[PDB]
């Protein structure tokens, strides 16, 4: 069917939907299911037992937040079906899923059962004309408009580094670590309890993510800022109460660059970028250092590019040009890539038709992926 | 009275010369704890080694000191040798002379620094480095024939005819047990079961040793794996959780025979064994086909010998008879050779003494290596 | 610019690019060997009027009829 | 014929092509077929599965290198067809093969089946008017403009010495040895692994060839320079990392003079030259010793002329005048000879016509070549 394809980013934190024609995603809402915290027997309470996106944000304190997708993998599929149904609601897009074809953006090196079940839902529950699963990293390059480039895509659920040179992705050089934005939000809650402010509730976890997003700066030297006495910058909560964050502000997102501090066995965001380049062939190393692209929401931390440049330089070889080319629209970069890809006439060949999936089998989605 | 100490990348096999099997066999690893700023409890060792670190895997970050038969961290290797002599063997290094094993075509600094420690740190009376492949022949009571000694660190092919080695015919391949263990993690992550940490990698090695087997026809085995669930076997983890690895069982050891899977762009363990025989003199080829030995624990995969014979026979001429030598004790084939060598009265002269080391230096080892 | 002004979660007053500071035959001069200057125009003139006799030519390992010498004479 | 005949010097390392009359070859590119080893995911990436010459040199890291001809013998003909096709393509000379006659330059004492297939391809696949196969040595003499001389042509693939007196070349005094520039690069890689820097990849093998050309000197005394402690001269790799070459710098190129090092029972480059002269009749020995012409790229080693003049003098008779003459363009000397031969009217009689080849077959090519 010729009618405009619907791009949808499967972001663990925020799913971004919209049409391929639009330069930006019109409808982007948080990826969580909202049910009433108190188990509702009585009338005059929150009805439906389902609150998604803007409806949830309004009555947030009353509801109990449960993320359906963890570490770029779908844990509860029933929840994810309701989320994708809300994408084709009167609230967002307001269209038939049966008419328009779909593009998914699954993280690299995900389970094959995750891709197979994702297709089954979108072909059976929704009567889609055609579906195409793609890598988040490959899209990010289409948006910026360069063929060569390493893509350090720091999402909410997973942070992954994929090196692609002249439209060729080395699949062995891909690096994936689970320590992402959501873990930084979890570790900030621990340090906020060490400052003396508890956020025990699942609703109260959402305002820790807001505190992180508002006020958390990455110091170039962490040891100097610790010895220096903090200003203790006040943050205002939804109720109106003030909280002085203090040293927790800067030593929370540090755990990205040094995850051994809390006690998580991972490489680190500076390390995975360098290791991904060093794993690739010697001839390409210089060009891959010379073309680095930051993607996702967990790069927007104040002074992230400043710290990463410094942490990469000392690990990388001496007298090598390191350009970390961040776009202005890092959060919405992954979708814009899909929107451009979808618009091209080549995409018509790439996607798998509904009749193709019935005849060919299950492999059809996997083999056409690349 | 003399000590044989195999310095394998996977496992360190140590024991007394003359004995049938090695006394102490432990995994060659150093376990440093994921410590926070919180104070630690009592009975705390700063760095654990071997069977102790194998018991306390959960918290300790497992760091293999020897990578591809090259000692990367010498301070770590020193702590293993200290655990080998004093604790495991219960013997003074000053009393007994120590035989060590190095893989062929290793860096010259490795053999140099190895002996320097044995002479200075441990104060050994005599020290001789030997090629692992040269020892492995003595195990089978065969002077003539090639060996395919595939270890955890490296795999090497050393052709030796009538007690005379062909140095230029020796070929080294970096593909080994640890690369297969790393490969098995990736394909298990594709199934669903994610293993990231250093402790988890050790559990994946236990899965590999028990279940994984070499297929005769890979394409035929993949067809049976797709249709029937007969090859699918269950394994219980340290946790009560059980996993069904399926087709990935026989997919892991395939990487040996076709490195393209791992993405090394090199010849297979079958093809390198053929290439090594062809590099040798035309006359002696006959005996090398007739006496092809498989050594190390990477040749204890069920049915590697059958697959090896098939692949060599196809490459080799039709008239030639290809017999693969697979003794029951392949894991301890390097050590048992060392025990036979050290015991022989002829070898008494070949030892490098302290007096010889003191006058000449550590460079003397390169002359009296092989 | 007006596209990214519409969206909420966008980087404002941040540098787009984080980059490092931009940093700015031995045998052919030997005594042993005698260095000759190759002039093909001069060489072409010397061989210009030289011909070869391809009549009864056979360089191959053919035994028949004694020894042979390819390229008999010119003109 | 009015259309100029194309000279193609089919060299093992570098194939040099151009039109007859031209003073230097306009289009000289490396002799290898580059195929992409990494997977293509993105749209707009580099088109084609075959990369040859300058496009392959730029994107070397992406591609897996594969040399078609080894030791002056075309191993894969499909690949040899694609490189000769690339010579006639738009990137290089950009003309039709049917309009221009060809001059091919093979090494002396190569297999007869090679010359037969070389002709078959150049007459059938390309409908060329005329093909003449010639020796490398005979051309090198036309370039220097000398009738008498022995031509020691040390190429990438093969090193050969052809004694030629007053136009006639003595076919029984021709001396050829497989050991050449590419075996020195292969022997250098082996010693770089002993120093502790690995270059396993086919792309990384081209960096070993670059290290050889830049930093390798032939010592005047081999046993003297072995004992003395050498200055560890650092070399900068493409990525930026520094390697200390040390003793491997001067030990590697000695292979040409001593083939026992790699372990081949053949004559040294110094032995080849004197044997070629000593095999020639008594009268001409003094004139051939006086007129020595070095050719090929593997003579450009620092202190080659100095060492050879020392080694030849010991083997040669006492009180004989030994003058070794080097044309400044050693690498391109073979081709320039081809251009001068091609420009002469005598070359018209020398050619094998299509009709002449079609009638007699393989015999016609063997009859007219030397
Ligand atoms: N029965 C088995 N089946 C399959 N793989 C095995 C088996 N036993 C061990 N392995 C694997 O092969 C490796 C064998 O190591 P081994 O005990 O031979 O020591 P090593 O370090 O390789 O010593 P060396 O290089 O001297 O042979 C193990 O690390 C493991 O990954
Ligand atoms: N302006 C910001 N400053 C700091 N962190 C941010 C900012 N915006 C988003 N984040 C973090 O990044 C997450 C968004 O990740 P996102 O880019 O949507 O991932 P994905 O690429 O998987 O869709 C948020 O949940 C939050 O943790
Ligand atoms: N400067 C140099 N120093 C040493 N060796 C060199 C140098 N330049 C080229 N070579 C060697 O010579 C080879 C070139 O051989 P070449 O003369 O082109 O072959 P042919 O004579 O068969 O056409 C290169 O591949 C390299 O091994």
């Amino acid at each position: 069917i010729a009618n405009q394809p619907v791009v949808i980013d499967n972001g663990s934190g925020v799913i971004k939907a919209g049409f391929a024609g639009d330069q930006i995603p019109k409808y982007c809402f948080p990826n969580y299911v909202g049910r009433p915290k108190h188990v509702r027997v009585m009338a005059g309470a929150l009805e439906g037992d389902i609150f998604i996106g803007p409806k949830a944000e309004e009555h947030r304190g009353l509801l109990s937040i449960r993320y359906p997708m963890e570490h770029g993998i779908v844990k509860d599929w029933n929840d994810m079906e309701r989320i994708w149904q809300y994408v084709y609601s009167k609230d967002q897009l307001q269209t038939f899923s049966e008419e328009h074809p779909v593009l998914l953006t699954e993280a690299p090196l995900n389970p094959r059962k995750n891709r197979e079940r994702a297709a089954e839902v979108f072909f059976e529950t929704f009567n889609v004309p055609a579906l195409f699963i793609s890598m988040q990293a490959v899209l990010s390059l289409y948006a910026t408009g360069r063929t060569t480039g390493v893509v350090l895509d720091s999402g909410d659920g997973v942070t992954h580094a994929v090196p692609i040179y002249e439209g060729f992705a080395m699949p062995h050089s891909i690096m994936r670590i689970d320590i992402a934005g959501r873990d930084v939000s979890r570790f900030l809650r621990l340090y906020l309890r060490k400052e003396g402010y508890d956020f025990h509730s699942s609703s109260e976890f959402e305002i820790v993510k807001a505190i992180k997003e508002r006020a958390c700066y990455l110091s170039i030297n962490p040891q100097k800022d610790e010895t220096l006495e903090t200003e203790k910058a006040q943050y205002y909560l939804p109720d109106g109460s003030t909280i002085e964050i203090g040293p927790s502000r800067f030593r929370a997102p540090e755990l990205l660059f040094r995850p051994d501090l809390i006690g998580e066995e991972s490489e680190g965001i500076h390390e995975v970028l360098v290791f991904a380049i060093q794993k690739s062939d010697m001839d390409l190393r210089r060009t891959l250092f010379s073309n680095i692209v930051l993607s996702g929401g967990s790069t927007l931390f104040k002074g992230f590019g400043d710290r990463l440049l410094s942490e990469v330089k000392k690990l990388a070889p001496k007298d090598v040009k390191i350009r970390i080319s961040a776009p202005q629209e890092r959060l919405y970069s992954t979708w814009i890539g899909g929107s451009i890809l979808a618009s091209l006439d080549t995409f018509k060949k790439m996607w798998v038709s509904k009749k193709e999936y019935e005849e060919d089998g299950a492999r059809s989605i996997h083999r056409k992926t690349f | 009275a003399a000590l044989v100490v195999d310095n394998g990348s996977g496992m360190c096999k140590a024991g007394f010369a003359g004995d049938d099997a090695p006394r102490a066999v432990f995994p060659s690893i150093v376990g440093r704890p994921r410590h926070q700023g919180v104070m630690v409890g009592m009975g705390q060792k700063d760095s654990y080694v071997g069977d102790e670190a194998q018991s306390k895997r959960g918290i300790l970050t497992l760091k293999y000191p020897i990578e591809h038969g090259i000692v990367t961290n010498w301070d770590d290797m020193e702590k293993i040798w200290h655990h080998t002599f004093y604790n495991e063997l219960r013997v003074a290094p000053e009393e007994h002379p120590v035989l060590l094993t190095e893989a062929p075509l290793n860096p010259k600094a490795n053999r140099e620094k190895m002996t320097q420690i044995m002479f200075e740190t441990f104060n050994t009376p005599a020290m001789y480095v030997a090629i692992q492949a040269v020892l492995s022949l003595y195990a089978s009571g065969r002077t003539t024939g090639i060996v395919m000694d595939s270890g955890d660190g490296v795999t090497h092919t050393v052709p030796i005819y009538e007690g005379y080695a062909l140095p230029h015919a020796i070929l080294r391949l970096d593909l080994a047990g640890r690369d297969l263990t790393d490969y098995l993690m990736k394909i298990l992550t594709e199934r669903g079961y994610s293993f990231t940490t250093t402790a988890e990698r050790e559990i994946v090695r236990d899965i590999k040793e028990k279940l994984c087997y070499v297929a005769l026809d890979f394409e035929q085995e993949m067809a049976t794996a797709a249709s029937s669930s007969s090859l699918e076997k269950s394994y219980e983890l340290p946790d009560g959780q059980v996993i069904t690895i399926g087709n990935e069982r026989f997919r892991c050891p395939e990487a040996l025979f076709q490195p393209s899977f791992l993405g090394m762009e090199s010849c297979g363990i079958h093809e390198t064994t053929f290439n090594s025989i062809m590099k040798c003199d035309v006359d002696i080829r006959k005996d090398l086909y007739a006496n092809t030995v498989l050594s190390g624990g990477t040749t204890m995969y069920p049915g590697i010998a059958d697959r090896m014979q098939k692949e060599i026979t196809a490459l080799a001429p039709s008239t030639m008879k290809i017999k693969i030598i697979a003794p029951p004790e392949r894991k301890y084939s390097v050590w048992i050779g060392g025990s036979i060598l050290a015991s022989l009265s002829t070898f008494q002269q070949m030892w490098i003494s302290k007096q010889e080391y003191d006058e000449s230096g550590p460079s003397i080892v390169h002359r009296k290596c092989f | 610019d007006p596209k990214y002004a519409d969206l909420p979660g966008i980087a404002r007053n941040e540098p787009d690019v984080y980059e490092t500071s931009d940093l700015p035959l031995e045998e052919l001069t030997s005594t042993s060997v005698e260095h000759i200057i190759v002039n093909p125009n001069a060489a072409y003139d010397k061989f210009k009027d030289k011909r070869v006799g391809t009549k009864g030519l056979d360089f191959s390992d053919r035994i028949g009829k004694t020894k042979r010498t390819g390229y008999e004479s010119g003109e």
